[PDB]
């Protein structure tokens, strides 16, 4: 049994016609203190998988080391490590899901909420969730922590069910992700303006975007608001 | 008298370990393998005796990788060579876990050296029937 110290907020993700998009901000909060601002919370495994981790940062760094060891272990005595026997998004998730459930069963959990985003070898989109309890689920849109309450309602307006996926392009999907990051910056007190975005497509491959900022913010209406009820000036 | 060559850890009258020398005979019987150090790296090469046309070409890989920067090739008892690489892979992973940086080649060389030397100290274990050529690129 432990308690989270340095933490990372929401990880948001959705799937479109050709692949998946995942995003997370660069903040490492120390309680109410916004301590660290250079924290990458999206971990790319190979060129077909990106792992987005929220929660305890020290546990995230442990998982990050486990993923790097998984790549090293897979290449051992494997001539097709970059071809047929390469690490699939499904292999990477199932391993993490096993570790997460084993740790909670030993009453010493990894304090994290993890979303594995990627494209399978046959071209199928992969998007699955796993938390500190070992609870796993799949949905067209997935979001951790605060994003589950705010980003999901916005992302489900684009892809409500499975049939909406082939109708959604990369441009529309990314627009919904960037918009959701702005809304999270509006209402989440543990969120940063700076964030990273990763696109895994079955055609263009992996596109990792760094140092993205929340733009086009509405604040002008604040000048017209004065007092809390009866005050006029 | 005689019988000094029956047990592993036993010193002969002339200060020799015959069981180790007998393991060298298993290496000399084995396939030829080489290693060439160049200006900024190393090159490993090995012979692969085709026993019959039934052997699938380019499949029975002999050269092995330790970590992501070390290459290993050996001559003699192939299963013994694989056992040594497995130990080296565990030894390299232990170094990276504690020190963050990938294991230096001279550091990795001693780790295999101490492990092989250990198999010459007891009569309950057999010496390795392999001579391993290995190396790679590190900090310097």
């Amino acid at each position: 049994t432990q308690q989270p110290i340095v933490t990372g907020t929401s990880v948001i993700s959705m799937k479109y016609d050709n692949g998946v998009i995942i995003a997370a901000d660069n903040l490492g909060s120390y309680g109410s203190l916004l301590r660290f601002n250079g924290v990458e919370r999206l971990i790319p495994v190979g060129d077909n998988t990106v792992v987005g981790i929220s929660g305890d940062i020290s546990d995230m760094q442990h998982i990050e080391r486990l993923l790097k060891d998984l790549v090293t272990e897979n290449a051992y005595d494997n001539p097709l490590a970059d071809a047929e026997e390469a690490l699939e998004p499904s292999y990477i998730f199932e391993y993490l899901a096993t570790v997460m459930y084993q740790r909670r069963s030993k009453m010493n959990p990894l304090w994290n909420a993890i979303i594995v985003a990627g494209v399978q070898s046959n071209g199928d989109q992969f998007l699955r969730y796993v938390n500190l309890l070992g609870v796993t689920y799949s949905s067209p849109t997935l979001a951790t922590g605060f994003g589950a309450h705010m980003a999901n309602p916005l992302l489900r307006k684009v892809v409500d069910r499975e049939s909406d996926i082939p109708k959604t392009t990369v441009q529309v999907a990314e627009e919904a992700i960037v918009n959701a990051m702005r809304v999270l910056y509006y209402r989440d007190a543990r969120s940063s303006r700076n964030f990273s975005l990763a696109i895994i497509d079955k055609n263009t491959g992996l596109t990792f975007k760094k140092n993205l900022q929340v733009e086009n913010m509405k604040w002008d209406f604040a000048k017209d608001i004065k007092g809390y009820g009866t005050q006029k000036i | 008298g005689t019988g000094y060559d029956l047990s592993n850890s036993v010193f002969s009258p002339d200060g020799r370990n015959f069981q180790v020398e007998y393991a060298v005979k298993a290496v000399e019987n084995g396939t030829t393998s080489i290693g060439i150090k160049c200006n900024d790296g190393v090159v490993f090469a090995v012979e692969k005796l085709i026993t019959s046309k039934l052997l699938v070409p380019q499949k029975n890989v002999k050269i092995q990788v330790v970590d992501r920067h070390i290459g290993c090739v050996y001559s003699g008892l192939i299963p013994d060579g694989r056992h040594l690489v497995n130990r080296g892979r565990e030894e390299a992973a232990s170094f990276k876990k504690l020190y963050k940086t990938p294991i230096p080649i001279p550091a990795f060389a001693d780790r295999l050296g101490q492990y092989v030397q250990a198999h010459t100290l007891y009569n309950s274990v057999r010496p390795f029937g392999v001579s391993t050529i290995f190396g790679g690129v590190d900090k310097n």
